[PDB]
């Protein structure tokens, strides 16, 4: 009993987010050593000064939504990975959000967005197993709502870590939900 | 510079 507004895994590549600024931040990558190519939202510019890096979904019809269930996934790298040059490392990132009744498009106001919170991995990846492609995956999730506007974005803000993207799967949820089979 | 994921690349589909 989950109804889905939004599967960034499940979209295979294609849904093209706003990345702002032009060019320096967080950038669409792919991994293809499994069977299947792995799509992520990446950023790690790491000892590179303060970084304010944003990643934007599409625009997310509500419908019938009221309240929100926002699962991320996603992996954030060992700042002790990096030369001694986290005094210029973190190992969270933030997660906002912006109603609105129309879509701007590409017209993204970071002033207009709410961070819901900050979003810090149970798990850090270590040199080792990143090298033995063995990283660590966490789920975080957050609530939001009552939600009143015709749509919402959500909104990833990085300051300085080394943190990809894997999964954003957005859902509300009605009686009855479990699994089958 | 370092990558956040193992073995990723930068994709864009065409």
């Amino acid at each position: 009993g989950e109804v889905v507004l939004l599967d960034f895994a499940a979209a295979g590549g294609e849904l093209g987010w706003l990345t702002h600024p032009y060019g320096k931040g967080w950038d669409l990558m792919q991994n293809i050593m499994n069977d299947m190519p792995i799509y992520m939202y990446s950023v790690c510019n790491v000892m590179s000064g303060d970084q304010d890096n944003w990643l934007r979904t599409n625009w997310v019809y509500r419908g019938e939504a009221e309240r929100i269930f926002i699962e991320l996934k996603f992996t954030v790298r060992d700042c002790n990975s990096f030369p001694g040059g986290a005094s210029s490392c973190k190992e969270t990132f933030n997660l906002y959000y912006a109603e609105s009744d129309l879509d701007y498009g590409t017209n993204f106001q970071k002033r207009l967005f709410t961070k819901i919170d900050t979003i810090a991995p149970d798990e850090i990846t270590v040199s080792s197993d990143f090298e033995a492609r063995h990283v660590k995956l966490n789920v975080e999730e957050r609530s939001v709502g009552p939600l009143t506007r015709k749509g919402f974005y959500l909104a990833f803000q990085d300051i300085g870590a080394c943190v990809a993207l894997l999964s954003v799967r957005v859902y509300y949820k009605k009686a009855h939900h479990h699994h089958h089979h | 510079x370092w990558l956040a994921y193992p073995d990723s690349v930068p994709y864009r589909p065409k």
